[PDB]
DNA sequence: ACTTTCAGGGTGGTATGGCCGTAGGCGAGCACAAGGCTGACTTTTCCTCCCCTTGTGCTGCCTTCTGGGGGGGGCCCAGCTCCTCCCCATGCCAGGGTCTTTTCCCCCA
DNA sequence: TGGGGGAAAAGACCCTGGCATGGGGAGGAGCTGGGCCCCCCCCAGAAGGCAGCACAAGGGGAGGAAAAGTCAGCCTTGTGCTCGCCTACGGCCATACCACCCTGAAAGT
C-alpha cells in the first residue's frame, strides 16, 4: 500500500530514451525528486492563497508557484506543458 | 529608460562600504557593485512583479517586495508582515 | 592635510553609528523603475516598496561588503578588490 | 476514462488531487489544479530522464544511475539552479 | 458562567484565544490540540519579553526613554542567541 | 476594515519588564512584524511534525517540538519551560 | 566510548581534499577538518534525535535524518522522502 | 611532488565511493548521540545518510576552501582558509 | 500472476468567488528654488606588486602491522499492525468583553 | 521648539460558554525485522620513518593609484497643487467543489 511515482515515472522514460533502462537506487531518487518539487510547488501556491486571501488552489496558483520557483528557462516550458494540459482536460 | 545606474554614485558606493568596513577601497569597485545591485535588484523585483501579476493589481506593494525578499531568505522588518 | 586613514577611518565609526540611507532616494526610485519596466510595463508603485527595496538593498551590500574586507585581509591588503568580491559571492553562493 | 487520459499524461491527476487535498495547502483544491501540477512534474522528470539518459549512453551503459543523475543535474545550468542544495547519494 | 479570557487563565498576556484562530485559520492541520494555543502564546510572549528587555538595556545604555528600531538592531546583534535565531532578518533603520 | 496586530500585548509586556521606558511605533511595527514571523515559523515546523508522524492534531508536544527544533539553547529551554508552565497553569485551572 | 573523532583518519581527510580539487595539505588541516566534522554531525544528529524522540521511538531513522539534514538547507536524494 | 596529487585529484573526482571508514565513522556517530540520547539505536541507511551528508559538506568545503587558498596566492590550503570560507558561508 | 484500495460516475447543496458599481486615497506629474551633495583636478604618499633567498614543512616511497570489511549465526528487543472506546476536538448560536479606530496635548527627541 | 505617542471614548466583532457529536489516538496485545553482539580471518590501508625539494614567508625596492583637500556647478528634496486612476468595499448571484454512495480498475504486491 505504499504508493510511488515508479509506475509513472517507468512510462516516461520509455518515451524518452526507450532502450535505457534505471537502477533501483536510481529509481529512489526520482522519487525523493518528485515528492520534493511537488511539496515546492504545493507549498508557494499555498502561500499565493493566502496571501490573496482565497480558499482554492486553482491552476493560476499553480502557474505563479511555478513560475517563483523554477529558473528561466524551466519555467517557460512548465507553464506551457502546464496549461496546454489544462486547456486539453477542460475541452473533453 | 536610461542609465540609472550610473545614479549610485561613487560617494554612496564609498559610504556603503565604509558602513562595512573597508578602510581602503580600489577605483574597480564601483562599477562591479553596480552590477551586482543591479542583479539583485533584478531578483526581487522579478519576484514582486509575479506576485502583483498574481494579485491582479497594477502597483507593486510593500507586502509584495517584503514577500520576494522572505522567499530568498531576506526577512525584512517594518513594512508589514 | 589629514594623513591618508584617519578620515576613513572616520568615515567608517561615522557610517557605523548612524542608521540613515546613503543611498540617495530619486537616483534609486529611477533604477527600480527601470528595472521593472523589462518585466511590466505601465508599473506602478509605492513609496513604501521602494522604501523596503532600497532597505534590502542597502543591507545586502553592506554585508557583502564586510565579506570583501574579510577577502581582503585574507591576502594581507587593506584594499577591497572586485577580485574579493567574486570570492565572496562565490562561497556565499551567488557564483557558483 | 481516467482523469489522466483526457488530456494525456503520464502521472496521475487523481493521485495528485488527492496529495493536494489531504496535503493541509488549502480549504479547497480546484479541479485544473492537479491536471496542471501532474504536467508540470512530468515535464520536469522527464527533462532530467532525457539528460540522465544522455549521461549514461555517454558512459557506454544501458542503466541510469546516481552517477549519471548527478552529472545530468550538474552540467545542466537550470537544473543546477534548481537542485544547487540537494545532495545525491553515490552522486559522486 | 463569566467570560473568563484563556489568556489570563493560563497567566499570559498574549492573546491565546487569537492565536487558537490563527492556528485553526493557517491551514496547519485538520485539527488543533487545546493546548496548542496556550504553549505558542508562552512562547511567543517569552520571546517578546527577553527582546524588549534588551532592547530596553539598549535605549538606557544611550540616554533615551523611548526604543526605536536602532535599539533593537543593537541588542539582537549583540545578543548570541537573538542573533542567530534572527541572523537572516533585516531590520528597517536598525542600521 | 480594522486590521488586527499584537500591539497592545506587546505593550502590556513592555510596561511589565520595563515600567517607564516606552516605544516608537516604527518599533511596535518591527515588533509585530517579528511575533508573526516566529508564530509561522512555529506553526510550519509543528504541521511538517504532524504530517511527518501521520497525526492530524497540532498539540503542545507538536509545538514543544517545533520550539526546540527552531531555538537556539538557552533561548529554546527557558521558551520551553515558559510552555509547559503556562499548559500547567490552564490545565490546572478547569 | 569516547576518542573516536580520530577515526576519520588523515588518508581520508587527504581522499576527500583532492575530491574538493585540493593540490596541497597543510599539517593542521587535519585537526581543523574533525573539529568542523565533529560540529556538522552534532547538529544534523541533535536535529534527527530531536525528530525520533517526537515519535516516541528509540531508532534513528534514516527518515529523521532526512528531515534533520533539509531542515538545514541539505536536501538528501536517496534514502526516501 | 605534485603530479601524484593531480593523478589523486584526477581518480577521486571520478570515483563516488565513500572516503571515510565505515566502521570509525558510525563510532563517532554514535558517540555524538550518546551525549544527546542514551542508549541509542541506528539503523543502516540511517548511518550511510549521515555518511553521505557529512562526505559531501566536507567536499564542498574543501572546494571553497581551495578557492580562498589560490585568493592568497597559494596552492597549499591552511585553517585559516576554512575559517574564512566557513565565515563567509555563514557558519 | 492477484488483488485490494482507491480513482471515477452520479446527485445534491451551498459557500466561494466572479461581475458591476462606486468613491476616495494615493500614485503620477509639474513647478521652484537652494544648498548640500557630487564631479573634476592636484599632491603625495603609502600601499601593492615583483624579485630574491631560505629554511621549513610537505610529499613520495618502503615496510610493518593493525583494524576494518566480509561473511555466519543468535536473539531479543523495538517497530509495525489490529480492535476498543472514550475523551478530545469540531460545528453552531447567543451575548458580552476585548480590541480597533479617532482626538488630543504634553513630554521626549 | 515641535511632533508623535499614551490616554480616553464609541463601537463592532469575535471569544467564550453551552450543547450535540463523530472520529483520532492511547492503550493493550501480538508478531517478526533487523539492530546489536560475538566470531573468524585476512589483507588493504593506516602509521611511522627517511630523503629531498619546492613552496610559503620575510625583506627590499619601485611605481602607481587611492585619499584628502578644493572649487564650481547641478540636481535632490521638501513643499505646494492637480488630476485621475487604481484599489478596496459592497451587493448579488452562478457554479465549482465538497460530501457521500457505489463500482470497477490499476498498481503494489
Amino acid at each position: 500500500r505504499k504508493e510511488s511515482y515508479s509506475v509513472y515515472v517507468y512510462k516516461v522514460l520509455k518515451q524518452v530514451h526507450p532502450d535505457t533502462g534505471i537502477s533501483s537506487k536510481a529509481m529512489g531518487i526520482m522519487n525523493s525528486f518528485v515528492n520534493d518539487i511537488f511539496e515546492r510547488i504545493a507549498g508557494e501556491a499555498s502561500r499565493l492563497a493566502h496571501y490573496n486571501k482565497r480558499s482554492t488552489i486553482t491552476s493560476r496558483e499553480i502557474q505563479t508557484a511555478v513560475r517563483l520557483l523554477l529558473p528561466g528557462e524551466l519555467a517557460k516550458h512548465a507553464v506551457s506543458e502546464g496549461t496546454k494540459a489544462v486547456t486539453k482536460y477542460t475541452s473533453s | 529608460l536610461r542609465d540609472n545606474i550610473q545614479g549610485i554614485t561613487k560617494p554612496a558606493i564609498r559610504r556603503l562600504a565604509r558602513r562595512g568596513g573597508v578602510k581602503r577601497i580600489s577605483g574597480l569597485i564601483y562599477e562591479e557593485t553596480r552590477g551586482v545591485l543591479k542583479v539583485f535588484l533584478e531578483n526581487v523585483i522579478r519576484d514582486a512583479v509575479t506576485y502583483t501579476e498574481h494579485a491582479k493589481r497594477k502597483t507593486v506593494t510593500a507586502m509584495d517586495v517584503v514577500y520576494a525578499l522572505k522567499r530568498q531568505g531576506r526577512t525584512l522588518y517594518g513594512f508589514g508582515g | 592635510r589629514y594623513r591618508p586613514g584617519t578620515v576613513a577611518l572616520r568615515e567608517i565609526r561615522r557610517y557605523q553609528k548612524s542608521t540613515e540611507l546613503l543611498i540617495r532616494k530619486l537616483p534609486f526610485q529611477r533604477l527600480v523603475r527601470e528595472i521593472a519596466q523589462d518585466f511590466k510595463t505601465d508599473l506602478r508603485f509605492q513609496s513604501s516598496a521602494v522604501m523596503a527595496l532600497q532597505e534590502a538593498s542597502e543591507a545586502y551590500l553592506v554585508g557583502l561588503f564586510e565579506d570583501t574586507n574579510l577577502c581582503a585581509i585574507h591576502a594581507k591588503r587593506v584594499t577591497i578588490m572586485p577580485k574579493d568580491i567574486q570570492l565572496a559571492r562565490r562561497i556565499r553562493g551567488e557564483r557558483a | 476514462k481516467s482523469r489522466s487520459s483526457r488530456a494525456g499524461l503520464q502521472f496521475p491527476v487523481g493521485r495528485v488531487h488527492r496529495l493536494l487535498r489531504k496535503g493541509n495547502y488549502a480549504e479547497r483544491v480546484g479541479a485544473g489544479a492537479p491536471v496542471y501540477m501532474a504536467a508540470v512534474l512530468e515535464y520536469l522528470t522527464a527533462e532530467i530522464l532525457e539528460l540522465a539518459g544522455n549521461a549514461a549512453r555517454d558512459n557506454k551503459k544501458t542503466r541510469i544511475i546516481p552517477r549519471h543523475l548527478q552529472l545530468a543535474i550538474r552540467n545542466d545550468e537550470e537544473l543546477n539552479k534548481l537542485l544547487g542544495k540537494v545532495t545525491i547519494a553515490q552522486g559522486g
